[PDB]
């Protein structure tokens, strides 16, 4: 079965510039056997181009694509904002049909830092019989952002999620929350909570924390 | 005028079937090929199942052949997913999408007309599956109590819920601004979590009060609480 791989995973573009998405087949695919979508959060994928390089109805001439054998390529010639989405290949050369893992096209803007908040454990979920640290990254750019636990200045892993909102339709910056989660037996066991911040608009490494009970 | 609306989406336990039905409108559906594609939860597109025109050519991704069956009634234009013996992993959004209208043989002749599945022009807005073995629960809603870049933060962690969806509202519904609600993640336990947080001055904390307001229908529950600095 074919495996479809696009790079890269994500380009930072801004309207006016050109993106260039690729895709390697792991076997060697027709160039007239390929098709390429755009899909943006909330809304339905839409054709872009079909036989390789054909154009789908509606489709404008600023976007182009092509390739043979192993490797495809899609080009939008100038971005608009539309065009901020993520990108799938599709082959059609051999049952089954599959598609590759999408590249995302983002908006870039000016650096903007992380405000950077730590929330402790409440009395509330304590009681309840949990523990929940949040960590919390507001309104940044660009979106690499390493977040690092410590809990009594031991490094954590494995017990924490990341989750982060779309680019926002207004300024173009990311928030994201950063939760560890511990037993309360745990969470008593230990002192000093810390979120560890490395990001490109701060000079260095930001750290929030917190003493358990302080 | 052009349109194809998808039904049959809902809560599923593991082993359960359900049917998928998609509407088609304003094209001649009789021409046309169609197919099935999904999107897991943080995942990208996975091309499902595709039939021809006439229904005589139908395929399946692997990791559903045997359990999922598509057809069609060119009559009433209909096309339906037949899907059994659902797993967690099919938890997803399924799109219905129409085809092609023409094929091409083994000896490169293109006949008009007779619709395959290569490839997809027009999509169904996409209706949700779950398959999960969990018990509809409501949340659990913990402050998350109060400075960077200038101001203070606070939020509520509505924990443990199913299913989705959650919303939330801060002071009633009056505040927008500067409020982000994180997409929710699903935990090991197979209940869902999210925080929701807003930013806000930080002499303003004594002044004014601040309540989340938690809305969870799927199991009616409404929860309101207040961020203590």
């Amino acid at each position: 079965e074919i495996v479809l791989t696009q790079s890269p995973d994500t380009l930072s573009l801004s309207p006016g510039e050109r993106a260039t998405l690729s895709c390697r087949a792991s076997q060697s695919v027709h160039s007239r056997y390929f098709a390429w979508y755009q899909h943006k959060p909330g809304q339905p994928p839409r054709l872009l181009i079909y036989g390789g390089s054909t154009r789908a109805t509606g489709i404008p001439n600023r976007f182009s694509a092509g390739g043979s054998g192993t490797q495809f390529t899609l080009t939008v010639n100038r971005l608009e904002a539309e065009d901020f989405a993520v990108y799938y290949c599709q082959q059609y050369g051999r049952s089954p049909y599959t598609f590759g893992q999408g590249t995302k096209v983002e908006i870039r803007r000016t650096v903007a830092a992380p405000s950077v908040f730590i929330f402790p454990p409440s009395d509330e979920q304590l009681k309840s019989g949990t523990a929940s640290v949040v960590c919390l990254l507001n309104n940044f750019y660009p979106r690499e952002a390493k977040v690092q636990w410590k809990v009594d200045n031991a490094l954590q892993s494995g017990n924490s999620q990341e989750s982060v909102t779309e680019q926002d339709s207004k300024d173009s910056t990311y928030s994201l929350s950063s939760t560890l989660t511990l037993s309360k037996a745990d969470y008593e066991k230990h002192k000093v909570y810390a979120c560890e911040v490395t990001h490109q608009g701060l000079s260095s490494p930001v750290t929030k924390s917190f003493n358990r009970g302080e | 005028e052009v349109q194809l609306v998808e039904s049959g989406g809902g809560l599923i336990r593991p082993g359960g079937s359900l049917r998928l039905s998609c509407k088609g409108s304003g094209f001649i559906f009789e021409n046309f090929g169609f197919g099935w594609v999904r999107q897991g939860p943080g995942k990208g597109l996975e091309w499902v199942s595709g039939t021809n025109w006439n229904g005589g050519d139908s395929r399946y991704g692997d990791s559903v052949k045997g359990r999922f069956t598509i057809s069609r009634d060119n009559s009433n234009n209909f096309v339906y997913l037949q899907m059994n013996s659902l797993r967690p992993e099919d938890t997803a959004i399924y799109y219905c999408a129409r085809g092609t209208d023409y094929t091409i043989d083994d000896q490169g002749i293109r006949y008009q007309g007779s619709g395959t599945f290569w490839y997809f022009d027009v999509w169904g807005r996409g209706t949700l599956v779950t398959v999960s073995s969990a018990s509809t629960k409501g949340p659990s809603v913990f402050p998350l109590a109060p400075t960077s870049g200038g101001t203070a933060a606070l939020g509520c962690l509505v924990k443990d819920y199913f299913p989705e969806p959650v919303t939330v509202s801060w002071n009633s519904g009056a505040l927008t601004s500067g409020v982000h609600t994180f997409p929710a993640v699903l935990q090991s336990s197979g209940l869902y979590s999210l925080s929701s947080v807003v930013t806000v001055p930080s002499s303003s904390l004594g002044t004014q009060t601040y309540i989340c307001n938690v809305n969870h229908k799927p199991s009616n529950t409404k929860v309101d609480k207040k961020v203590e600095p």
